[PDB]
């Protein structure tokens, strides 16, 4: 009655062993009914090995879903994992590395979910770091990675349903990549004229890329680099040639650790077989094997594959969209600080932006900051007539278009760490109207 | 030094004329002894195992190229997937011959597919062509809810945004539904006659009997279709007079095989004139990395150009799919299709033959009417 | 023959007839654009038509192509008054049309 959920893992220093005995008898009292977990780990991520290995569990066990780990490096991975899905119709769910990339298309029959993040989501969140820094001004840099158009058309799509009339540039490509001339791809890196730059590329497109632009002098202040999860590659070893400021949002799962991570995609299943046995008297039965030919899907399979879309664990929203991705999970803005790390700073809540720091730091040179000598620190104080202060609107979390965003310090209350949200509010009135004129 | 050229077919009569043809490739591209070799394998029934066998007899062979035609199964059955999967995990690139779903031609998720036959979702440039021959302004545009009738509507919307136009009404039915009376009759009060239809067979056969319970077949209508919607049993449900297209050498595997192995054998020519080149892997096990010259090969074989072949000139756009194919445009006159023109690369030239019309007599009606009652 | 200084002042007289009040100086290190530039300010101060110079170029660089570019691009106005030699005339007007 236990629900069989295998676990298998990559090539990301292969080790099970140590992390067997944390799950057996674990992850039960928690919340889940009755779990049984099935581990086998893949030393090597080739489609055959693949294949074989996953082809091999789901023939004895009676398996009722899987959760997939991989490195960050291979990508192949989600199309196998698809196919596979597509042909046993065994729930199967990635956890990390770049099978959890999103597919857009995905065969009508499979089951595959992923833990990430489409292309549109992540537009969202860096057009609101741009609103919020009032950066109206980008020019959109791409490669010829697949996926670029889609990459564009989230971009027109984002711009348009806003409400800011964004400047959108002349848009770049990169033609070569690895094997860049340095010469086309130089001449167009010098004719730009934009402080902020969106980036599509791979991870060695990103390297190539921000290796030129430190050649072409689009490093350092004056220039804002934003590139979604594509070009971050491993997020706790930062390569060199990565610009100090880089922008991109990741997921809720960054500075979460592998086991962390696994339990969740269980659990996941766990309170999807649940809800499943809260509605229908019986579990949801299990996958068949590799052979044979399961040609459609049985309401049994249909059932299931609708009861684990809303799943919700430790009150973190795990909704799955049509497509087979998070649809409102809880985002991360991250940047590159002087010491070369991926620092948190800003948090996207159910429809709000959370940032750390009023004020951009543009770091100039290694880690010296500058002071932006057209800019001003004001400070003001409420007075009825003439400097009104309200709160933002919950809904969305933003100023009316009439005020202005202000913030507030406080007694004691050590803020050198920054680790401290806003208590942000809204300011309109005579002074205010003076200071923007 | 040998060359490897996969093959992925579907009786032993096409291994041999493939082995044939590249036999022949080999022999009219320099004196110097380059050899090209060839492993075919057969279809299997189940997908999986077509894959393992793939990997176990191609990959292999260190094969430069994998082609993969068609298996017996009647059509629309996605058999290419597993060897598409397989071969683009190592960057392999992988010739279609016969296959026309429009999904391969995404990029992001095929990453090393070519074809030397165009997708349907192409067929709708031809449908444009015939909108400016015949003077159309006003369709309604009927597809299926799948990849395939958003892949054709799209593509039909752009050419018609490029002319600063649009269609009358879009409708979509979900596959394998019986109850598409609904949405003819909301196609029925529409002021537009050229009905423009994209299905499976027996979609297409299911919304042509709605059609003549409805009697949306009468003179003044045009019905605008594409191969699929006149083949099969939907060709004994078609209204007379309905204008289809065919491909030429559409199911010729035969001519396609040839043109391809020329190709092949052209740019591993080409190729092999360039530094850094490396071997494929035996992907079997033991390997991950992906092919280093793959992007490069894939890059050369779509950059190439060509002006002779059985097939005729071939071209590939930047997805990958063939352009300048002709087509065939056909009429059922008297339950027997008859080709009343031909779609030469991006005109429409017609022939001597009347084109006979859904109604009756032969003269062109404009498909739409004025609609005095106003709501 | 007419000095820079009259030569200056017959170029601002036909931006004033065509209502031209709207203009970018752009010099190179050629002898003389000192005293061109000076002049053309001072004129402009001591004037009440209301000149509107905007993006004083001095390009400066031999055609580096690097910065030339960007300082092109930097004018936004629809009258530009290029002091040269000829062969930086035919370069710099062949970077405007490239521009
Ligand atoms: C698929 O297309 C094929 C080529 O487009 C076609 O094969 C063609 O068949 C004819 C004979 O039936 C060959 O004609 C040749 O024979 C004459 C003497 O009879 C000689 O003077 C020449 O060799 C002449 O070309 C074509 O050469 C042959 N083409 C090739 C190379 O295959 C198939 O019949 C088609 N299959 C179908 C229609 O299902
Ligand atoms: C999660 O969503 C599923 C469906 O999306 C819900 O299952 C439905 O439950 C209602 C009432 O319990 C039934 O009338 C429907 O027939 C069910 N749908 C299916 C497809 O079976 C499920 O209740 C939701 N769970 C939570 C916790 O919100
Ligand atoms: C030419 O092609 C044949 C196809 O059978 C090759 O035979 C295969 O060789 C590969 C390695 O290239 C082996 O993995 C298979 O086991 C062989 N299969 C059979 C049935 O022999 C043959 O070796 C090739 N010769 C060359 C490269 O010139
Ligand atoms: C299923 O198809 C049948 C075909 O008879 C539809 O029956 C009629 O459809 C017309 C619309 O053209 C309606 O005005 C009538 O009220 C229908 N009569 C019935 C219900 O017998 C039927 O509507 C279709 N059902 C759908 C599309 O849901
Ligand atoms: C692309 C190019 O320049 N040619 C490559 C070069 O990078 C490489 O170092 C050398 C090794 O054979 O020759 C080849
Ligand atoms: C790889 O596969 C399993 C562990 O996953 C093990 O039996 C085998 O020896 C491993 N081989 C290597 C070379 O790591
Ligand atoms: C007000 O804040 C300042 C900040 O340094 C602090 O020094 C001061 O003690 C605070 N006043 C009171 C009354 O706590
Ligand atoms: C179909 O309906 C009747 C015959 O069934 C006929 O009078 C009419 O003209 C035809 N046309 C339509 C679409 O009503
Ligand atoms: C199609 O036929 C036309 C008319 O002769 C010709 O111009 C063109 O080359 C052909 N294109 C092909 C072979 O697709
Ligand atoms: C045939 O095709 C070519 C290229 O597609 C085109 O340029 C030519 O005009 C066409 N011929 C006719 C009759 O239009």
């Amino acid at each position: 009655q236990a629900v069989t959920v295998a676990v298998v893992f990559g090539s990301s220093g292969p080790l099970q062993t140590q992390a067997r005995t944390r799950l057996t008898s674990q992850n039960f009292l928690d919340l889940p009914l009755e779990i049984q977990p099935l581990t086998v780990g893949v030393n090597n991520t080739n489609p055959s090995s693949i294949l074989t290995q996953i082809c091999g569990l789901l023939g004895a066990a009676r398996v009722h879903g899987i959760v997939f780990e991989d490195n960050v490096d291979t990508e192949a991975v989600a199309q196998l994992l698809d196919f596979v899905s597509s042909q046993t119709h065994v729930p199967i769910l990635s956890i990390s590395g770049g099978s959890a990339v999103v597919l857009t298309p995905k065969e009508p029959g499979s089951a595959f979910l992923q833990l990430g993040v489409s292309l549109e989501q992540q537009l969202q969140v860096l057009f609101k770091v741009l609103e919020e820094y009032d950066w109206s001004a980008f020019a959109v840099i791409t490669s010829l990675h697949p996926g670029h158009a889609l990459f564009l058309e989230g971009v027109r799509a984002v711009a348009d349903a806003s409400y800011l009339s964004w400047r959108l540039l002349d848009v770049l490509t990169l033609e070569l990549g690895p094997g860049g001339p340095r010469a086309r791809t130089q001449r167009l890196l010098r004719q730009v004229d934009a402080p902020v730059l969106v980036a599509y590329c791979s991870r060695e497109e990103a390297e190539v890329l921000f290796a030129e632009a430190a050649q072409a002098g689009l490093v350092g202040p004056g220039h804002v680099w934003l590139v979604p999860n594509l070009a971050l590659g491993s997020t706790d070893a930062p390569p060199a040639a990565f610009p100090v400021g880089l922008i991109s949002v990741v997921t809720e799962s960054w500075r979460l650790s592998l086991r962390q991570k696994v339990r969740d995609g269980v659990a996941i299943l766990a309170l999807g077989a649940h809800s499943y046995r809260r509605q229908y008297g019986t579990l949801p039965a299990p996958a068949g094997d590799c052979r044979s030919h399961p040609g459609p899907v049985s309401p049994a399979r249909e059932a299931f594959y609708r009861h684990l879309l809303n799943v919700t664990w430790e009150g973190r929203d795990f909704s799955f969209s049509p497509g087979g991705y998070l649809v409102r999970p809880t985002m991360v803005v991250i940047a590159l600080n002087r010491h070369r790390l991926w620092e948190m700073v800003g948090r996207w809540d159910h429809g709000v932006l959370y940032m750390k720091y009023p004020v951009w730091p543009r770091y100039s040179t290694s880690l010296q900051p500058v002071v932006d000598s057209r800019h001003l620190t004001v400070a003001t104080l409420e007075e009825r007539p003439f400097v009104i202060v309200e709160s933002p609107d919950p809904g969305t979390g933003g100023c009316v278009p009439n005020t202005v965003p202000c913030r507030r310090q406080s007694n004691h209350t050590f803020s050198s760490g920054d680790l401290t949200p806003y208590t942000k509010l809204c300011c309109k009135g005579f002074c205010i109207d003076i200071l923007k004129k | 030094k040998i060359v490897n050229i996969g093959a992925v077919l579907s009786t032993r009569k096409h291994e041999q004329m493939f082995r044939e043809a590249v036999n022949q490739a080999n022999k009219r591209h320099g004196s110097w002894k380059i050899q090209l070799n060839a492993t075919s394998v057969t279809h299997k029934p189940n997908a999986i195992q077509m894959a393992l066998s793939v990997c176990e007899d191609l990959i292999s062979s260190q094969v430069y190229a994998i082609l993969v035609s068609h298996p017996p199964t009647p059509n629309d059955h996605f058999t290419p997937t597993p060897v598409s999967y397989t071969a683009g995990f190592y960057r392999i690139p992988v010739l279609g011959l016969t296959t026309r779903m429009s999904i391969y031609s995404d990029k992001s998720i095929h990453l090393s597919f070519l074809r030397t036959v165009p997708p349907y979702s192409h067929q709708s440039s031809v449908w444009f062509e015939m909108m400016r021959v015949y003077n159309w302004n006003h369709i309604i545009l009927l597809v299926s809810d799948d990849h395939e009738g958003r892949a054709a509507q799209k593509r039909l919307e752009t050419l018609l945004e490029e002319r600063e136009s649009k269609a009358e009404k879009v409708l979509q039915f979900d596959p394998g539904t019986k109850n598409v009376t609904a949405l003819l009759m909301e196609a029925r009060e529409l002021e537009a006659r050229v009905i423009i239809l994209s299905a499976s067979e027996d979609d297409a056969a299911t919304v042509y009997r709605a059609a003549a319970m409805l009697n949306m077949t009468g003179s003044g209508y045009v019905w605008l279709v594409g191969e699929r919607e006149i083949s099969g049993n939907a060709l004994r449900y078609a209204p007379d007079g309905i204008i289809g297209l065919q491909l030429i050498n559409g199911k010729n595997e035969s001519a396609h095989i040839s043109d391809a192995v020329g190709v092949v054998a052209q740019a591993v020519h080409e190729l092999l004139e360039k530094e850094n080149i490396t071997d494929p892997p035996r992907g079997c096990v033991g390997n991950t990395n992906i092919w280093k010259t793959g992007p490069l090969f894939k890059r050369v074989l779509m950059s190439s150009k060509y002006a002779d072949g059985v097939t005729g000139r071939v071209e590939f756009n930047e997805d990958g799919d063939r352009k300048f194919a002709n087509y065939s445009i056909m009429n059922l006159q008297n339950r027997k299709l008859v080709q009343v023109g031909i779609y030469n690369g991006t005109h429409v030239i017609p022939n001597d033959r009347k084109i006979i019309w859904p109604g009756g007599e032969t003269e062109k009606p404009r498909g739409y009417q004025m609609s005095t009652r106003l709501k | 023959g007419a000095s820079i200084q009259q030569q200056a002042t017959v170029m601002l007289k036909i931006m004033q007839d065509y209502d031209w009040h709207v203009f970018s100086l752009v010099t190179t290190i050629f002898p003389g654009y000192r005293d061109f530039i000076s002049f053309i300010k001072t004129t402009v101060d001591n004037s009440f038509v209301g000149w509107d110079m905007q993006n004083v170029i001095t390009l400066d660089t031999s055609f580096e192509d690097a910065k030339t570019q960007v300082q092109l691009k930097k004018i936004h106005s629809s009258v530009i008054l290029l002091y040269c030699s000829k062969d930086e005339a035919v370069l710099i007007l062949s970077e405007a049309r490239s521009l």
